[PDB]
């Protein structure tokens, strides 16, 4: 007997005999670790390109609603405040004195509070190098 | 994980509902 690390083959099994194998053996390839990479995240992995076209829809059709109720009691100045509120409101503002729109914007304003939840929490983990 | 268009439907009618409800109050406000 020749006990040890002997690999069953075709030529060897002709002139000698082998017992029942008890361990697998094959051929494998080893390469050192590679540095990971992160592709530039398309809008930081949000809610599909649909939402980006989606936000343009209601925002542009809700500013006109305010303009309609503005005269009854400046659309160019009515797009600066309405939009910029959604992104960490810090820019200079110009707010109308219309009572009907005053209540309306607050409901719109509350949307920005909930919007951040979509762009927070989730974005933390999915930013590091991936794809292996 | 992708938020996608779905799984966020509830907040949608809140913007729309305010528009629908808001036009009802202004008529009372104008008459007030
Ligand atoms: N030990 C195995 C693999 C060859 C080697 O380890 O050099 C054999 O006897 O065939």
């Amino acid at each position: 007997m020749a006990i040890g690390s002997l690999t069953i083959n075709e030529e060897r099994s002709e002139i000698v005999d082998f017992s029942v194998p008890f361990v697998e053996t094959g051929i494998s390839v080893m390469v050192a670790r590679s540095n990971g990479t992160v592709s530039p995240s398309a809008f930081l992995e949000p809610y599909s390109p649909a939402v980006w076209v989606m936000m343009f829809v209601m925002c542009l059709t809700v500013v006109a609603v305010t303009v309609f109720i503005f005269e009854y009691l400046t659309i160019g100045k009515s797009i600066w405040l309405l939009w910029a509120l959604v992104f960490n409101n810090s820019v200079p503002v110009e707010n109308p004195r219309g009572t009907t729109s005053k209540i309306m914007v607050l409901v719109w304003a509350f949307f920005a509070v909930i919007f951040l939840a979509s762009y927070t929490a989730n974005l933390a983990a999915f930013m590091i190098q991936e794809e292996y | 994980a992708t938020l996608t268009f779905e799984n966020m439907a509830g907040v949608f009618m809140l913007v729309a509902g305010g528009i629908v409800a808001g036009i009802f109050l202004i008529f009372i406000e104008i008459a007030y």
